[PDB]
């Protein structure tokens, strides 16, 4: 009889939503408006967006 | 099509170059510009 179901948890995705701004007058702090990523490559070499 | 604002931020520092009054003085050496002109030093 089907009486027996598992259950296990996963990560369906993230929330991209925007994030909280801080405002800090400086020349070298940017924040992505909107959706977006920068590309950047970690210590291995591989890119990536951050 | 549900709009929030991040805030609010002050973008430029306008500078109004309305020209000022003119006050009388006794010295020579002292001048003033009648209109639109920098001094070049």
């Amino acid at each position: 009889h089907p009486s027996r179901v598992f259950s296990m948890t996963e990560r369906p995705g993230h929330n991209f939503a925007q994030g909280s701004v801080i405002t800090t007058g400086r020349d070298l702090d940017v924040t992505i408006e909107g959706s977006g990523w920068i590309s950047v490559l970690d210590h291995t070499g591989k890119e990536g967006l951050t | 099509g549900l709009m929030l604002g991040a805030g609010s931020k002050v973008v430029a520092t306008q500078k109004v170059h309305t020209h000022g009054n003119a006050q009388t003085t006794t010295n020579a050496l002292d001048m003033m510009v009648e209109g639109d002109g920098f001094f070049q030093v």
